[PDB]
């Protein structure tokens, strides 16, 4: 519940600017750890903020994913619905 | 990994 839905498209040069930490691997859940100023992460309806809480990255449930396939899964560009990454997100 | 840098556990993407 409290979730937020997010669409982002990257930047000419694919990158979001946002970082993440956890995954399955690392035994915690997926967090934003940092959001850099003026990247589409910072830029998008509404913000993505860190501590937010990733649930699913283009409707995809990543429970049970490490860190490297959450990786993956946000450069899967062929993925994203109309070019935009969709995160549903918890904030913290 | 994949092409994104890893540090501390954290990936930039």
């Amino acid at each position: 519940d409290n979730l937020v839905l997010i669409r982002m498209k990257p930047d000419e040069n694919g990158r979001f600017g946002f970082n993440v930490k956890g995954g399955y691997d690392q035994k915690m859940p997926v967090i934003v750890s940092r959001v850099a100023p003026g990247t589409p992460a910072d830029l998008c309806v509404p913000r993505l903020n860190e501590g937010d809480q990733v649930v699913l990255i283009n409707g995809r449930d990543i429970a049970e994913h490490t860190h490297d396939q959450v990786v993956l899964f946000i450069k899967a560009s062929c993925e994203r619905h109309s070019g935009e990454l969709m995160l549903l997100v918890r904030p913290n | 990994s994949w092409e994104s840098h890893k540090s501390g556990g954290e990936t930039r993407l």
